[PDB]
C-alpha cells in the first residue's frame, strides 16, 4: 500500500558497501592454513575434481 | 495532519506525505453508496496538498 522502493534501495546499498573482510581472509590466508595442517592430519586429504 | 503537510514541503528530497491507506474505502467501494460518494469527496479535495 505505501512504496517501500526508497528503504529497499538503502538496505541494499548498505548490505554491499559492508566493511566485512571474510573475503580478504577467505582467499589469502585460509589457503594457508589449510596447507599447513594438511600433512599432519590422521586421515590424509582424499579429493575428486 | 493539516500543519504537518504544511511544513513537510520544505523537506520533499528525504522525506514524502502519503495518505494513509486507512482513509481509502476498505474494499474498493460502488458508487451506488452514499457513504462511498462522500469517501470519493474527502479523498478528492485532501489529496492535491
Amino acid at each position: 500500500t505505501q512504496s517501500l522502493v526508497s528503504s529497499m534501495r538503502g538496505t541494499l546499498d548498505k548490505l554491499k558497501l559492508i566493511k566485512s573482510m571474510t573475503p580478504m581472509y577467505l582467499q589469502q590466508l585460509a589457503p594457508v592454513e589449510l596447507a599447513v595442517i594438511a600433512p599432519m592430519l590422521p586421515f590424509p586429504p582424499f579429493q575428486v575434481p | 495532519s493539516f500543519r504537518v503537510a504544511l511544513a513537510g514541503w520544505l523537506y520533499n528530497g528525504v522525506v514524502t506525505t502519503v495518505i494513509d491507506d486507512s482513509s481509502y474505502p476498505k474494499d474498493g467501494g460502488s458508487v451506488t453508496s452514499l457513504e462511498n460518494l462522500w469517501d470519493f469527496f474527502i479523498l478528492a479535495l485532501a489529496l492535491p496538498l
